[PDB]
C-alpha cells in the first residue's frame, strides 16, 4: 500500500530518461 | 459571398445518444448564437439533431469548421438542410392581424 | 523459384514450432524504449482517416 | 507491458500539465501587476506617426 | 428581348468564338478597328460621370464622355457613350466589363460603329 | 536525390570540428553495413503493438492482418506468418518505422 | 434639374465598403497583416479591472458606439458611430546590420470622431496612423474606461 | 433571405419526431453572451496511448442489404 | 457472387477433373476465372470444410488463440479446423454477444 505508492510513483515519474 | 445552398439550419447525425442539451448548446455555440435546437425522439430519429442558427455566417462557418469533429468516439456528420417543403398552413388570421398592426402603427395607408 | 519456396515453407513451419525468437525481455525492452522515444518527441498518433476529411 | 506503459505515460503527462499550468498562472499575475503599474506611471519622439 | 438577353448574347459571342478557336485578327471586334467609342447601357440613374470614369478608366485614359440625360428633368436616361484613347482599350473593356453588376443593375457594354456627335 | 545526399555527407564530414587533425592521436572511423535480414525477421505480433503506438488500432490491425496471407506459385502454396510481404503498398512505411526502432537500439535514446 | 458632374457619388464606396447596412468609411491598407506577437488589451474602469481583450487574431479592429458592426463596443455616448481602428500594419526598418525586414506592429487611427482618441491622454490629429508602443494607455470619447496594451512576454 | 424567422416558421419547416429545447435558461443566456462578445477570453498536445474500443467501427452509414451506394448528400432524403 | 447453379457445376467439374486443373474447370464456367474457382472450392465447397456449430471447446480455443496471435487468422484457422472467414465472423460474434 504505502510503500507501493511511494516507491512505484517515485520510479514512474522519473522512468523516462529523456524528460 | 455565399453559395446559396448555405443555410442557417443544418442537419447533424452521429451524435451520442441522450446527449446533454447543455453540451449541445455550448459545443455548437463555439461559433455564435443558436436560435433553436431539436433532437429526434422516435428511435428512427434518435441520435440526430436539427440546429437553427440566428446568423448566416455563424451557420456556414460552423458547417466549415465542425464538419469533421470527433466527440464521443464518432465523427460528427453534418449537412445543410433543404427546407424545401412546408408542413402546415401559414395561419391567415394572425398573419393579417400582425400586418394590420404594422400598418396601423406606421401609417402607410 | 521452387527451391526457394521449399526453403521458405520450412522457415515458416520452424517458426511456429520453435516458438518466437524474440524472447520476452528483448520484446519488452524494445517496446518500452520506443514508447520513451515517442513520448519525449511529443508525437501525437495519426488517427483513423475521417469520412468528412478534406484531403 | 502496454498496461504498465500507458499508466506511466499518463502520470507523467498530468504532472507536466500541472506544473506548466501553475507557471502560467504566475505569469498572468506578473502581467496584470505590470499593466496596473504602467497605468499608474501614466497617471503620474520614440514613436511613428503618419501623414 | 430585355437588355439582360443582350448581355447574355454578347458573352455568348465571346465564348463561342473561343470554342471555335478564332485568331485575334478575325475576332468579331476586328470589324470595329476604326472606332474608339463604346456604349454603356443599363447604368443606374444615380451614377455620374465621376463614377463612370472612376470605373471605366481601368483600361486606358478616357478622352470623351457623353452621359445621355433626359432634357426636361436633367436626370440620366441610363446609358452613356465613352471614347477611349486607344481602340484596343475598347476591345478590353467590351470583353471585361459587359455583364458586371453595379448596384444590382447589371450594366452592358458594346462598341459603336459610326457614332454621331450630339 | 541520392547524389546530392553523397555530396552532403562528404561536406558534413569535412565540417566537423578539427576532423582532420591527428596531432594528439585521434582517429576517425567510417563504418558501413546492412541489416542482413530485416524484412524477413519482422515479427507480426511485436509489429502489431509497435504500430499501435503510432496509428489507430483499426489501421494497425489492417496492416498486420494484411501481411499474413497465402503465397502461391504454380502448385506450391504456403502461409506467411513470420516475415513481411514487401509487395504490399504500405511496406515502405513499415520498413522505415521498424528501421527507426533499430536506429534507436544502435544509437541510444540520448544520442 | 442638374448638370453633368465630374464629382463622385456614394455608389462605388457604397457597394464596396458596405456592411450590415452601414457604409464603412475606413478600409484596410495594402500592408495589413495578422500578428504573431499575441497582443492583449487590459481594460480598467477606475482601478477596477475588467476581463482582458486578446486582439491577436485579426488584422484590424474597429471601435465605435455602433455595436452591431464594431469589434469592441465603446458605449458611453461620447463614443462615435465609427470611432477608431486598431490596425497591425507591416512596416520595415533597419536592423543593427542594416539588413531590412518587416515586423507587424500595432497602430491606431481616428476615424474623425467628435471628441477624440486619447493616447497618453493627448488628443491626436485624426486620420493618421499612430504607432502603439509597450505599456501605452488609450481612452475613447470622454468615457470612463481605459485600455493598456501589452503582449504576452511583456 | 437571412431575415430571422418565427416559431411557426420553424414548425412549418421541420418534420416530426422532434423535441425542441433551449438547454438551460443559461444556455439561452450563453447564447445571449455568445453573440454579444466573442472576442477571445484566452485563445486556447503530446503523446497519449489509445484505449481500444468498438464504437467508430460500429457506426454505419450505408443501407445494409442489397441496395446501391447512398451518396453523402442524399442522406437528407434517404 | 456465386449461385447454387455455378456451385453445383463446380462440384461436378472438380469431381471429374481433380483439384489441380483449375484452368479447364474455369473454361467450363462463364464469368469465372481459375483464380476464383480455386478460391471458392477451398473456401466453401470443399467437403472437408465443416459447417456445424461451435463446440465450446472450439470456442475456448478460438478465444485463447485470437488473443495469443492477434489479427492472424490464416495462421489461427488451421489450428482449430475451420476457414479464416468463419473463425473471424464467429469471433466477432462472441465478442459482441459478450459486449
Amino acid at each position: 500500500x504505502x510503500x507501493x505508492x511511494x516507491x512505484x510513483r517515485x520510479x514512474x515519474x522519473x522512468x523516462l530518461p529523456l524528460x | 459571398r455565399l453559395p446559396p445552398e448555405v443555410n442557417r439550419i443544418l442537419y447533424i447525425r452521429n451524435l451520442p445518444y441522450k446527449i446533454t442539451a447543455e453540451e449541445m448548446y455550448d459545443i455548437f455555440g463555439k461559433y455564435g448564437p443558436i436560435r433553436q435546437i431539436r433532437v429526434g425522439n422516435t428511435p428512427e430519429t434518435r441520435g440526430t439533431a436539427y440546429v437553427v442558427y440566428e446568423d448566416i455566417f455563424d451557420a456556414k462557418n460552423a458547417c466549415d469548421h465542425l464538419s469533421g469533429f470527433n466527440v464521443c468516439n464518432r465523427y460528427l456528420v453534418v449537412l445543410y438542410y433543404n427546407a424545401n417543403r412546408a408542413f402546415q398552413k401559414m395561419d391567415t388570421k394572425k398573419k393579417e392581424e400582425q400586418l394590420k398592426l404594422l400598418k396601423e402603427k406606421y401609417g402607410i395607408n | 523459384t521452387r527451391l526457394y519456396l521449399k526453403a521458405e515453407q520450412e522457415r515458416q513451419h520452424n517458426y511456429l514450432k520453435d516458438g518466437p525468437y524474440i524472447t520476452a525481455e528483448e520484446a519488452v525492452a524494445v517496446y518500452t524504449t520506443t514508447v520513451h522515444w515517442l513520448e519525449s518527441r511529443r508525437f501525437s498518433p495519426i488517427p483513423f482517416p475521417p469520412l468528412s476529411y478534406k484531403h | 507491458a502496454d498496461r504498465k506503459a500507458r499508466e506511466a505515460v499518463e502520470m507523467r503527462a498530468q504532472v507536466e500539465r500541472k506544473m506548466a499550468q501553475k507557471e502560467k498562472e504566475k505569469h498572468e499575475e506578473k502581467l496584470r501587476e505590470m499593466a496596473q503599474k504602467a497605468r499608474e506611471r501614466r497617471a503620474g519622439e520614440n514613436r511613428d506617426i503618419s501623414e | 428581348m430585355n437588355p439582360l438577353t443582350k448581355v447574355k448574347l454578347i458573352n455568348e459571342l465571346n465564348e463561342r468564338e473561343v470554342q471555335l478557336g478564332v485568331a485575334d485578327k478575325v475576332s468579331w471586334h476586328s470589324e470595329y478597328k476604326d472606332s474608339a467609342w463604346i456604349f454603356l447601357g443599363g447604368l443606374p440613374y444615380e451614377l455620374t460621370e465621376g463614377d463612370i470614369i472612376c470605373v471605366f478608366s481601368q483600361y486606358g485614359e478616357i478622352v470623351n464622355i457623353n452621359l445621355v440625360r433626359d432634357k426636361k428633368t436633367g436626370k440620366s436616361k441610363g446609358f452613356c457613350f465613352l471614347c477611349y484613347e486607344d481602340q484596343r482599350s475598347t476591345i478590353l473593356a467590351v470583353d471585361n466589363f459587359n455583364g458586371i453588376k453595379i448596384k444590382g443593375r447589371t450594366i452592358r457594354v458594346d462598341h459603336v460603329s459610326n457614332y454621331r456627335a450630339p | 536525390p541520392p547524389p546530392l545526399l553523397v555530396y552532403k555527407w562528404c561536406q558534413g564530414i569535412n565540417n566537423l570540428q578539427d576532423v582532420w587533425e591527428t596531432s594528439e592521436g585521434e582517429c576517425n572511423v567510417m563504418l558501413e553495413s546492412r541489416f542482413e535480414k530485416m524484412y524477413e525477421k519482422i515479427d507480426l505480433t511485436l509489429l502489431n503493438r509497435l504500430l499501435r503506438l503510432i496509428v489507430d488500432h483499426n489501421i494497425a490491425d489492417y496492416m498486420t492482418a494484411k501481411n499474413n496471407v497465402v503465397i502461391n506459385y504454380k502448385d506450391m502454396n504456403h502461409t506467411n506468418s513470420y516475415g513481411i510481404i514487401r509487395g504490399l503498398q504500405f511496406a515502405s512505411f513499415i520498413v522505415q518505422y521498424y528501421g527507426l526502432v533499430m536506429d534507436l537500439l544502435v544509437l541510444g535514446l540520448h544520442r | 434639374k442638374e448638370k453633368p458632374s465630374f464629382e463622385l457619388s456614394g455608389a462605388l464606396l457604397e457597394d464596396t465598403n458596405t456592411f450590415r447596412g452601414v457604409v464603412i468609411k475606413y478600409s484596410e491598407p495594402p500592408e495589413a497583416r495578422i500578428p504573431k506577437k499575441r497582443w492583449r488589451l487590459y481594460p480598467f474602469k477606475n482601478d477596477e479591472v475588467l476581463p482582458v481583450m486578446y486582439i491577436h487574431r485579426q488584422s484590424a479592429y474597429l471601435l465605435g458606439r455602433h455595436r452591431r458592426i464594431a469589434d469592441i463596443p465603446i458605449d458611453h455616448p461620447s463614443c462615435s458611430k465609427q470611432h477608431a481602428v486598431f490596425q497591425y500594419r507591416l512596416v520595415e526598418y533597419t536592423r543593427a546590420d542594416g539588413t531590412v525586414g518587416r515586423r507587424v506592429k500595432p497602430y491606431i487611427i481616428d476615424l474623425g470622431s467628435g471628441n477624440g482618441t486619447f493616447l497618453n491622454n493627448k488628443r491626436i490629429e485624426p486620420q493618421r496612423y499612430y504607432e502603439l508602443k509597450e505599456k501605452d494607455v488609450l481612452k475613447f470619447g470622454f468615457s470612463s474606461r481605459e485600455y493598456v496594451l501589452l503582449h504576452e512576454s511583456s | 433571405r437571412n431575415r430571422p424567422l418565427s416559431d411557426e416558421e420553424l414548425d412549418a419547416m421541420f418534420p416530426e419526431g422532434y423535441k425542441v429545447l433551449p438547454p438551460p435558461a443559461g444556455y439561452v443566456p450563453i447564447r445571449t453572451p455568445a453573440r454579444k462578445l466573442t472576442a477571445t477570453p484566452t485563445p486556447l498536445t503530446g503523446f497519449h496511448m489509445q484505449t481500444e474500443d468498438r464504437t467508430m467501427k460500429s457506426v454505419n452509414d450505408q443501407p445494409s442489404g442489397n441496395l446501391p451506394f447512398l451518396k453523402p448528400d442524399d442522406i437528407q432524403y434517404f | 457472387v456465386w449461385r447454387n447453379t455455378e456451385d453445383e457445376i463446380l462440384k461436378a467439374a472438380v469431381m471429374k477433373y481433380g483439384k489441380n486443373q483449375w484452368s479447364r474447370i474455369a473454361s467450363l464456367l462463364h464469368r469465372k476465372s481459375a483464380k476464383q474457382c480455386k478460391a471458392r472450392w477451398y473456401e466453401w465447397l470443399d467437403p472437408s470444410i465443416k459447417k456445424t456449430e461451435w463446440s465450446r471447446e472450439e470456442e475456448e480455443k478460438l478465444l485463447h488463440l485470437a488473443k495469443l496471435m492477434p489479427t492472424q487468422w490464416r495462421t489461427i484457422a488451421p489450428i482449430i479446423g475451420r476457414t479464416a472467414a468463419q473463425c473471424l465472423e464467429h469471433y466477432e460474434f462472441l465478442l459482441d454477444k459478450a459486449a
